[PDB]
C-alpha cells in the first residue's frame, strides 16, 4: 500500500479534493487506500469510492469503445493491412480496464460486502459488483465470458433480491441498481424485453409511491427515474 | 450508451 | 526506455491513434519513445508531439489552480485550520506538473534543438522550450523563479528573432509564437504594455499580409489572429 | 486564462 503511511481521515480529504479537481485516478487510489485500512465505510464514502472508479473506468470503456471499433474497420474486406499495432493498442487499454475491474473487484472482496450487514451498504456493494463484472463482460471474447457474465447477473440478482426486502420503490440505490440491471440484460444477456420490462416495473413501483416523499427526496428519485424513461424510449 | 449510474 | 523495443513508426501510428481515444497520457509516451529514437520529427510529428504534451500540462495547471485556490482560501482570516493535506497534495500535483516541464524540456535539450536547422523547426522547438519554463514559472515561488522566467523569455527571445527573419508575418506557428509570448509578457512577466503592444503589432502586420494567402492558409491564419484580438479585448 | 495554442 502505496498509501499505507497516510491517515484514514487524510485520505478522506484529498479524495475529495481530487474530486474537485477532476483527478479522478488520485481520487480512486486515495479511497483504495482507506478502503484498505479496514474499516467500513460510511454512505459519503461508499460514495466517494464509486464516483472515482466511476469515472477512472468509464474513460477507459470509452477509449476502448474508439479503439476496438477503428480495430474493427481494419478487418473489414478492402481494408489495407495495417500491421497489429491497433490490436496492440486496444489490448493495452483492454489490459489496463481488466486491471481497474479486478482492482475494484478486490476491494469489494476483501471486506467490503462480507462486513456490510445494512442493506443500504449491501446493495450499494453488490451493484458495484454486478456493474465492474459488466465492464469486464464488454471486453471478454474468450473461455471466460459466460462464467463473467454469470457473475454479474449473480451479484445484480442478490442485490435486486435484499433491495427488493429492504428498500422502498424510490430509494435511489434500488432504483439506480434497476437501471444498471436493466441496461446489463439489454447490453450483455441479450435479454432486451427483460430490460424493458425492469425498466418499466421499477418507474411505475416508484411512480407510485413519490407521494411518501419529501421535496428533496422526491428530487434524487424522479432524477433516477428519467434515466429509466429515457432508457425505454431508446429501446421502445 | 444508454443510461447507468 | 520503455518504448526502446517498439519500432519509431509503430509509436507514431499508437500516438495517432491514443489522440483518438483522448489518451494524452499514452499520446506522450509514444511520442517521447518517437523522439528517442534519435532521428529529427516531421512537421506532422513535431504537431503530435506538442499536442500530446500540451494536453497532459493542461490538465495538471487546471488542477494545480484549482488546489492552489482552496490553499489560498484556508489561508485566509476565519478560515478554519485543517491540516496539511490541502497544501500536500497541491505540492503533489505541482512536481508531477514539474516533471511533465521538466521531461519536455529535455528532449527538446536532448537533442531536437540542436538537430533544428530550418525555421519551422527550430522556431517551433524554442516556442514550445518558452512554453514549458513559462508553465514552470507559474507554479514557482522559490530562489529560482526569477531564473525560470528568464528562461522562458530567452527561449521565446531567440524564437521571435528567428521567425521574423525567415518567415512571414501570417505564417502559423510566427503567430502562435507571438500569442504565447505575449501571454508570457501579460501573465508572468508583468508587462502588460509590452503583452499589448506585441499582440497589437503581430495582428497588424498579419493582417497586411493575408492579401498572398490562399483559402486554406487564410482559415489557419486567421484563426490565430481572432485568438490575438480576443486577448487584446480582454486586456483594454 | 487568456488564449495560447
Ligand atoms: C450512501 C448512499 O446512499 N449513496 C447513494 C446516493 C444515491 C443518489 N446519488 C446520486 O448521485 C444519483 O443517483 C445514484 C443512484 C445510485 C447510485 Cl449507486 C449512484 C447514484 C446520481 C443520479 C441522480 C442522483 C448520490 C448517492
Ligand atoms: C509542423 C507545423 O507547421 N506545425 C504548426 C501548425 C500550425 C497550425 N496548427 C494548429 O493546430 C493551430 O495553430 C497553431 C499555431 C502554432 C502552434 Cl505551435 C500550434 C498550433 C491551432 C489553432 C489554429 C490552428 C497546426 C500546426
Ligand atoms: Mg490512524
Ligand atoms: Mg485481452
Ligand atoms: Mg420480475
Ligand atoms: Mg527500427
Ligand atoms: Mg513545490
Ligand atoms: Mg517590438
Amino acid at each position: 500500500g502505496a498509501m499505507g503511511s497516510m491517515e484514514r481521515a487524510s485520505l478522506i480529504q484529498k479524495a475529495k479534493l481530487a474530486e474537485q479537481a477532476e483527478r479522478y485516478e488520485d481520487m480512486a487510489a486515495f479511497m483504495k487506500g482507506a478502503v484498505e485500512k479496514g474499516e467500513e465505510l460510511s454512505c459519503e464514502e461508499r460514495n466517494l469510492l464509486s464516483v472515482a472508479y466511476k469515472n477512472v473506468v468509464g474513460g477507459q470503456r470509452a477509449a476502448w469503445r474508439v479503439l476496438s471499433s477503428i480495430e474493427q474497420k481494419s478487418n473489414e474486406e478492402g481494408s489495407e493491412e495495417k500491421g497489429p499495432e491497433v490490436r496492440e493498442y486496444r489490448e493495452k487499454v483492454e489490459t489496463e480496464l481488466q486491471g481497474v475491474c479486478d482492482t475494484v473487484l478486490g476491494l469489494l472482496d476483501s471486506h467490503l460486502i462480507k462486513e456490510a450487514g445494512d442493506a443500504e451498504s449491501r446493495v450499494f456493494y453488490l451493484k458495484m459488483k454486478g456493474d465492474y463484472y459488466r465492464y469486464l463482460a464488454e471486453v471478454a471474447t474468450g473461455d471466460d465470458k459466460k462464467r463473467i457474465i454469470d457473475s454479474a447477473r449473480s451479484a445484480y440478482q442478490e442485490a435486486m433480491d435484499i433491495s427488493k426486502k429492504e428498500m422502498p420503490p424510490t430509494n435511489p440505490i434500488r432504483l439506480g441498481l434497476a437501471l444498471n440491471f436493466s441496461v446489463f440484460h439489454y447490453e450483455i444477456a441479450n435479454s432486451p424485453e427483460e430490460a424493458i420490462s425492469l425498466a418499466k416495473t421499477t418507474f411505475d413501483e416508484a411512480m407510485a409511491d413519490l407521494h411518501t416523499l419529501s421535496e428533496d427526496s422526491y428530487k434524487d428519485s424522479t432524477l433516477i427515474m428519467q434515466l429509466l424513461r429515457d432508457n425505454l424510449t431508446l429501446w421502445t | 450508451f444508454p443510461a447507468t449510474v
